[PDB]
């Protein structure tokens, strides 16, 4: 059987390998970077850009750029480098000879799911692909087959209700704030306590430190309390130049803005909201499995004790005769890719893929009638 | 996660038991309210069958 | 005696089974549902349609439809696939072994007669088919030969006077109006209280509180002043999803519309009128023992408390010279099936059997010449 | 650790709603039967009261 | 004749002003706001609330709670803020001097009937006031007592089919979906062409654009081809603070979902359905007028070209044999106020007033004895 190469389209981390396996084979940073001189580096082979652990390692003779922001690919042009770099360095394989398979946002844009057709077939070569929401492969990688998905990403949040591998396109929800945002947030409000950080160098370590030290309070007023009346709140950080910095209440502050909107000027509506707002759009025989089987998933679900808190909050909102419980996989910052790897290898799936010739027939459009 | 498939399992029956369970007690409810209204239209109609009979040998 | 289906064919339950047994062995909803979209399930196998339980519990993918609406066949295809349903997945036998009874409504359209007889030679390839009426079934499930049905079925109440076991086609009363209507009255009603419903998955429950809260109220004035002077006539149902709901005088006013049709905008009279007037259409002779058995049957008559309000209004318009009583037999929601049973069971109507050979000498029309 | 426990509970659960719908259903069967077997006496004494009332018209 | 208030109370637009007028005093937008926090404007006069255009002119302080959603007051304590706005800052007058025509939904909630008598009774201290049936009200503006209103608001759509003068209850259909949910549903299927409007402040121009820019199609299908073949059935609209957007097939998708619920995933049947089967369910003899006499109403009708849209959809579903005929007033969208302004002048209408001393003995239930 032909092996399909599955590429999750992460926001911040690049997540992609190969059809079969259970876990991905290369995780790497979504940056493209792009020369300071006015020409190659010195007595050294010839390269225009740089991604990855070369952009992050060469970064003293480099300016950085990120090709996906908000769940969104913001350049073509650097996308396309993070798939030149994805096919030929990190797998050493020709994509040409490998299927490909695509995450993208609930409501990703028509123009941008065409723009991916055709970069993919006329530039790479592939002999066929897919482009699939992040969620419906999340609920494969749960074991279940009917439920609904909070999928929170390194840059956008969605609460998507699916029924036998179809996701309901009246119900789904979206949020975009989640970890691009998140970064930039928890950094305000360390400038905001007297460790101002200014510098991009220093946001990726804000970056590094969000997801190593915060974590979901149970209770927001409570904890808040706690490190108002004792310093026992506070984690210590010793930063890559020495310099020891104490991280306080931020740690649970950073998350709490996915709760509520209105922190940071949004007029949106929290995370646990839009869960039970998405539910109640769909049909009563139904809502018992879309209720019971709730699964967090992506990046920005795997800050410790996020469970307790999200069963609380859903608990209040619904009624106490749909049955509430959180599914958290055990690996959930993956369970996209895993369900990308399981649903690339299913034998029925065979038929689904975008074909050259289809390609070659219809243009990129062909994405709108062989995908959903 | 087996034993979160199965656990989920053993609610959703343990519901489906529950419910099931108490439609079988209504219904049981109303068999025991039905044998007291039934003994209790037999002894009318028991009663009206003697007096059907004492008219029936007075003439 | 060749083991014989009764298919009591029911406007909102399909109550089927083998004859010889004094209870039906299968009773199902009266539902068949088709796909709402393009494809129906992933990494699974599909199919065109569904039945019965599989339809109510695979809901999110289906439109919903019926074999049967107010006691009429309204489309052939879904009462062929209840058809198929009932002898493959619900009794797994083959129907072309089994001798069929078919109940048919009281004056029921001719050219539905035949389709009904055709459909069930031609496709089932049944041995041997008869159509009773399901009033004539109900009178012998009550041991008797004498006496009048009042049939009320999940969607057509009808009084059948009988005589000698031969149904007087004069005194043939049909009216619509009985336990579909009666759901559809009940949720606009409850709509009027502030309890909107507009979903049919709502529908369905507002359903089976109709058949479980429901009652037949003795005096409807008296009643309706209680639950004006007090909360006393109310009864609490906590929906599937959580949240108490409150039903109140809707209880006895659903019900309320089979005494007084005006209240949904006929010009129909009461089924107790239609009652009085069979008898008073009927011979002079007879009417002593028409009202004296006056049986009760269906669906619809499983309200609480309706024997003494239909003794009480038969009284009323009757003289009482002429001697009243209702009869309600143990489980006279299942009369029609058990009459069947009784009947197909009997020697002497083996030789009332039209069979095939019959069939393929007349085609269709020869239901009218062995069945009145 | 929980989950074993829970399953534990609910596997005891789930053995006690069973036995007791079984239980309340082969009981309401019985108690159905005891209604079919009073009913068909109303039946043998309304025949009976009516018979009377023909003869007792007669006489 | 003491001068009334109408107050079409629209769930977008509130219509308010004098009777003995045929048209609406003020126009203004059905929203209320409360400030974002404790301290949030500086050498101005604070408010606990703000209301209409005054919070229309200076939104940003403002989180926005609805009055009415649906055709239902769902919150009080707004339409209360709506009412106090309308008498004392929009039209300057004391309520206490003027008798209030009130209109109702068809089929409004009872409890809502009841707070609403309430409540201008009690603080307003109104000296009289009747409630009556928006649609019962547009026909007659049209000058008639004999036919169907479809009053599709900015909110709900009902089909009222009146004979006489007087509504009938059990053909009266009530469809949750016009104006808001189009508002709701036009945003998600720009977000899907790629122009995401994720923000409040966003969506009430997405509504602007939705009243301006949609079209009611003649033909769906070949409207749809039209746009698929050709880029002529797209408009340009120029956002408020710069940068051209260009509005596609949207235009006529966005007000296609009145004819096709299940588009968004309601179970519902479509307007022109509706409307088929109110007929229908109504009289035989009626009928005619009733096919003949479909008045449109609200402001959901306002959708160039929806007449030749309609008048084919009715005669497809209703006999040749009823004549057929759309009746669209010339300024459709104040219907429901222009026939209270008529009803509200009347000397007949006089009598039928709840007086405050009819309030005093009865309380607020007394709305039900004198409104139907």
């Amino acid at each position: 059987e032909t092996t399909a190469l599955v590429c999750d389209n992460g926001s911040g981390l690049v997540k992609a390998g190969f059809a079969g396996d259970d876990a991905p084979r290369a995780v790497f940073p979504s940056i493209v970077g792009r020369p300071r001189h006015q020409g190659v580096m010195v007595g050294m082979g010839q390269k225009d850009s740089y991604v990855g652990d070369e952009a992050q390692s060469k970064r003293g003779i480099l300016t950085l750029k990120y090709p996906i922001e908000h769940g969104i690919i913001t350049n073509w042009d650097d996308m396309e480098k993070i798939w030149h770099h994805t096919f030929y360095n990190e797998l050493r394989v020709a994509p040409e000879e490998h299927p490909t398979l695509l995450t993208e946002a609930p409501l990703n844009p028509k123009a941008n799911r065409e723009k991916m057709t055709q970069i993919m077939f006329e530039t790479f070569n592939v002999p066929a692909m897919y482009v699939a929401i992040q969620a419906v492969l999340s609920l494969y990688a749960s074991g279940r087959t009917t439920g609904i998905v909070l999928d929170s990403g390194d840059g956008v949040t969605h609460n998507v209700p699916i029924y036998e591998g179809y996701a309901l396109p009246h119900a789904i929800m979206r949020l975009d704030l989640a970890g691009r945002d998140l970064t930039d947030y928890l950094m305000k409000i360390l400038t905001e306590r007297g460790y101002s950080f200014v510098t991009t160098a220093e946001r990726e370590i804000v970056r590094d430190i969000k997801e190593k030290l915060c974590y979901v309070a149970l209770d927001f007023e409570n904890e808040m309390a706690t490190a108002a009346s004792s310093s026992s709140l506070e984690k210590s950080y010793e930063l890559p130049d020495g310099q020891v910095i104490t991280i306080g209440n931020e740690r649970f502050r950073c998350p709490e803005t996915l709760f509520q909107p209105s922190f940071i000027g949004m007029e949106s509506a929290g995370i646990h909201e839009t869960t039970y707002n998405s539910i109640m759009k769909c049909d009563i025989d139904i809502r018992k499995d879309l209720y019971a089987n709730n699964v967090l998933s992506g990046g920005t679900t795997m800050y410790p004790g996020i469970a307790d808190r999200m069963q609380k909050e859903i608990t209040a909102l619904a009624p106490s005769t749909m049955k509430i419980k959180i599914i958290a996989p055990p690996e959930r910052k993956y369970s996209v890719w895993i369900g990308g790897s399981i649903l690339a290898s299913l034998s029925t799936f065979q038929q689904m893929w975008i074909s050259k010739q289809e390609y070659d027939e219809a243009g990129p459009s062909i994405v709108h009638r062989k995908c959903f | 996660e087996k034993y979160s498939q199965k656990e989920d399992k053993y609610e959703e029956e343990i519901k489906v038991l529950s419910d099931k369970l108490k439609e079988a007690e209504t219904r049981a409810e109303f068999a025991e309210r039905s044998v007291t209204k039934l003994e209790k239209s037999i002894d009318d109609l028991e009663d009206e069958l003697y007096a059907q009979k004492l008219k029936y040998k007075a003439i």
